[PDB]
């Protein structure tokens, strides 16, 4: 491989020379190019500081591990990974290609008004998504519309993966953004197994029939007014399941109130949708509806084939839990640059 | 009105190998003007229909002093490329909180936040009156001119500045139907109120000497369950004045429209009266001073959060659903026409 110096992003880019006509996209180090050994128009991403801190360190690897293991037509899929450096001792930058996409969902609700059959095709595909990251044993913890890149045509893919592990008992808390977050984050610490991002999708499946927020929370506590306004006040049933006392009489001093029948908001909106969006929304989290279960919903009885909705093959963490030096960390990352297999385009 | 000099860079400059930094689409040269001996800084900015757009912007807002000068632009030709050169005034001071990075004793008093956060508000108060709504106003791009203390704070990087209406907006209503009404598209309403945004981050940083968001998350203004006080935390927020500690609350309102406006950003008490302005004493100096690694974290993430705030208006649009293809669409519609042969036989 022979690659070629370029002064791009504040930075300088020496990449293969396979990718041409490196260009900026903006705040997103990415830059749009085109692969001349695959034929595609693909994106390129430079990790600023990839090594800094031990918690810099550990994340790139954890980070750069997952990617690997995505094989999905609506994930964010790996298609190389390289890096100048050639042996470990100069080993100090490392850069990220993927399809190039073109949106995403956050500044298409605040240009386009989408269609009931957009919310169909492009909620699916989520969901589709759902069952994939959530077959291998992991939460997304970050979906919101500005993670969900959208193609010219239709196309959208999950991305972000930088905040995701394979699911444990207990795990850090207050992780996922509010206004896309679940209650439970807050009301039980270890709490969120594998639900946020479901619930999130209600938050995002919401925005695409509105074009507004439906749980614009200004601060933290006033996330939880704006959800049990909609969820309505949960009930002592389900009030001994919460974990702190100082949130209990939080709960407990807002004039109680019961879910709210969803059809009496969403005005216009497919009732089919509506009553996907009432499994989305439920307080309690064992009963809230799981990916495959959303899939399967007679709203995308247009897309839905049981055949082509693919699972994972199981991620062990392996080293990810462990406490290293940062040059440990540097070197575990090295190995999963070079092991990398880029997949053929069938 | 400007003209652009379509005429050979190195007829009336001296363009020299020294590079005064990287910029995001190329080099930054050292340039001197041979009739006045004045050194210049040179900024590529590839030819396109979005360069031309920006220049006449940044052209407009040059005779403003706390916004870098453009000198003159020029249309040649390097390394075979169509390519805008832009000659620009030197910037030597450094970034904003770099000149408050490095201080000696004087500490930092919140009247000196008030000249600064008033020096920031004439160059958008300059650019919400000719309706170039800047949308990328962050640390890293407020310069001083020199060293000297006798510097000038200026904004550059125009890459995303825009020319917008001036259409105030008619301030929604206290009274609102229980359900929620289908938004209608107002897209340049985060054009104006994109810039408040950062002037409440600004004028947040520079209290504290760090930022509202803790991590991935944005504007809200935690490692344990915070239950109040989370605002601004007392630890280094307690001798804040609260007719400042209030108006980041109306700059950093999650409401675009709600949001407090330019004029009223200059005409307030705080801004307006900037000599009567109490001398507490900070803790910026000592708070960026903790952790010079993580200040580029904070560069980092509010470029991030600045891209909610703003409105990419170089996205294409989603087609409707029978108009567009792609390999799952067809997966699915040439299934369904399996089954019609199926049901045949
Ligand atoms: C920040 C989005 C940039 C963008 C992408 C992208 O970011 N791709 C991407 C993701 C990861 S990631 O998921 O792992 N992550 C974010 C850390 C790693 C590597 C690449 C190469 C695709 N389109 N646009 C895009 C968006 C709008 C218009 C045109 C293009």
């Amino acid at each position: 491989p022979t690659f070629y110096r370029q002064e791009l992003n504040k930075t300088i880019w020496e990449v293969p020379e396979r990718y041409q006509n490196l260009s900026p996209v903006g705040s997103g180090s990415v830059c749009a190019a085109f692969d001349t050994k695959t034929g595609l128009r693909v994106a390129v991403k430079k990790l600023s500081r990839p090594f800094q801190s031990i918690i810099h360190a550990k994340r790139t690897y954890r980070e750069l591990r997952l990617l690997k293991h995505m094989k999905h037509e609506n994930v964010i899929g790996l298609l190389d990974v390289f890096t100048p450096a050639r042996s470990l001792e100069e080993f100090n930058d490392v850069y990220l290609v993927t399809h190039l996409m073109g949106a995403d969902l956050n500044n298409i609700v605040k240009c386009q008004k989408l269609t009931d059959d957009h919310v169909q095709f492009l909620i699916y595909q989520i969901l589709r998504g759902l069952k994939y990251i959530h077959s291998a044993d992991i939460i997304h913890r970050d979906l919101k519309p500005s993670n969900l890149a959208v193609n010219e045509d239709c196309e959208l893919k999950i991305l972000d993966f930088g905040l995701a592990r394979h699911t444990d008992d207990e795990m850090t808390g207050y992780v996922a953004t509010r206004w896309y977050r679940a209650p439970e984050i807050m009301l039980n610490w270890m709490h969120y197994n594998q639900t946020v991002d479901i619930w999130s999708v209600g938050c995002i499946m919401a925005e695409l029939l509105t074009g507004r927020t439906l749980f614009p929370g200004t601060d933290h506590i006033d996330q939880l007014k704006l959800i049990l306004r909609l969820v309505g006040t949960p009930g002592a049933e389900l009030l001994k399941k919460i974990s702190s006392e100082s949130a209990r009489n939080y709960i407990q001093s807002l004039t109680q109130m019961p879910k709210m029948n969803f059809a009496n908001v969403f005005i216009g909106a497919n009732p089919l949708a509506v009553d996907l969006l009432e499994k989305m929304l439920v307080l309690d989290s064992d009963k809230r509806i799981t990916a495959a279960q959303a899939l399967a919903h007679a709203y995308f009885a247009q897309y839905h084939d049981p055949d082509d909705e693919p699972v994972a093959d199981p991620y062990d963490q392996s080293f990810e839990s462990r406490d290293l030096l940062i040059d440990e960390w540097k070197s575990l990352t090295y190995d999963e640059v070079i092991s990398f297999v880029p997949p053929p385009l069938d | 009105g400007l003209q652009i000099k379509k005429n050979a860079i190195i007829d009336d400059y001296k363009v020299t190998s020294q590079v005064l930094g990287l910029g995001i689409n190329g080099k930054v040269l050292q340039i001197f003007n041979k009739r006045t001996q004045e050194k210049f800084a040179l900024k590529m900015l590839q030819d396109c229909p979005k360069a031309r757009r920006e220049v006449e912007l940044h052209w407009r807002a040059s005779q403003c002093p706390h916004i870098v000068r453009i000198v003159d632009v020029y249309e040649n030709l390097y390394a075979g490329r169509k390519c805008l050169l832009i000659v620009m005034e030197c910037l030597d001071g450094g970034e904003l909180f770099s000149r408050i990075q490095d201080r000696g004793d004087q500490a930092f008093t919140e009247r000196e936040a008030s000249e600064i956060m008033k020096s920031i508000g004439e160059a958008i108060q300059y650019l919400h009156s000719i309706n170039i709504a800047h949308r990328d106003v962050k640390p890293e791009n407020l310069l001083y001119t020199s060293k000297r203390p006798n510097a000038i704070l200026k904004l550059t990087d125009f890459g995303f500045a825009k020319e917008t209406t001036s259409h105030n907006s008619l301030t929604t209503p206290c009274y609102t139907p229980y359900y929620v009404a289908p938004e209608v598209l107002g897209p340049e309403k985060y054009d104006k109120s994109c810039d408040m945004w950062s002037l409440g981050v600004i004028m947040y940083i520079l209290l504290c000497g760090y930022p509202p968001f803790y991590s991935n998350h944005g504007l809200a203004i935690k490692t344990r369950i915070r239950m109040g006080q989370y605002e601004f935390p007392n630890p280094e927020w307690s001798e804040v004045s609260e007719e400042v500690k209030m108006l980041i609350r109306n700059l950093l309102k999650t409401e675009p429209t709600q949001r407090m406006t330019i004029t009223e950003f200059m005409n307030h008490p705080w801004i307006m009266q900037s000599t009567k302005v109490p001398q507490t004493p900070l803790h910026t100096s000592r708070v960026l001073k903790e952790d010079k690694e993580r200040w580029e974290d904070v560069k980092e993430e509010m470029t991030s959060a600045l891209a909610t705030m703003r409105v990419d208006y170089e996205q294409i649009k989603i087609k409707k659903i029978e108009d567009a293809s792609n390999p799952l669409l067809l997966k699915r519609r040439k299934k369904a026409r399996a089954l019609e042969a199926a049901a045949l036989a």
